[PDB]
């Protein structure tokens, strides 16, 4: 634990980047998280919603 | 059958061709909620209740 500061930067970037990932599996309130699902399930009116 | 005693149909392992059915000219209400008509002829399901 001696190099710990490097290596707390290391983790905080790579804790952001995970982050950042999972985040596009979250809909948000849409019907599914996929882009794919809603092009292939709706109708452009909605589908833009 | 009616309201009350409303039939629960299982449709599945079938090929669907919903083509026809939107085609038909015959419908008094014809509505689609959480999927487009026209896009049922390229999805894949199961479980279909009707």
């Amino acid at each position: 634990s001696a190099l710990g500061k490097l290596q707390d930067v290391v983790n905080q970037n790579a804790q952001a980047l995970n982050t950042l990932v999972k985040q596009l599996s979250s809909n948000f309130g849409a019907i599914s998280s996929v882009l794919n699902d809603i092009l292939s399930r709706l109708d452009p009116p909605e589908a833009e919603v | 059958a009616s309201v009350y005693a409303w039939n629960r149909k299982r449709i599945s392992n079938c090929v669907a061709d919903y083509s026809v059915l939107y085609n038909s000219a015959s419908f008094s209400t014809f509505k689609c909620y959480g999927v487009s008509p026209t896009k049922l002829n390229d999805l894949c399901f199961t479980n279909v209740y009707a």
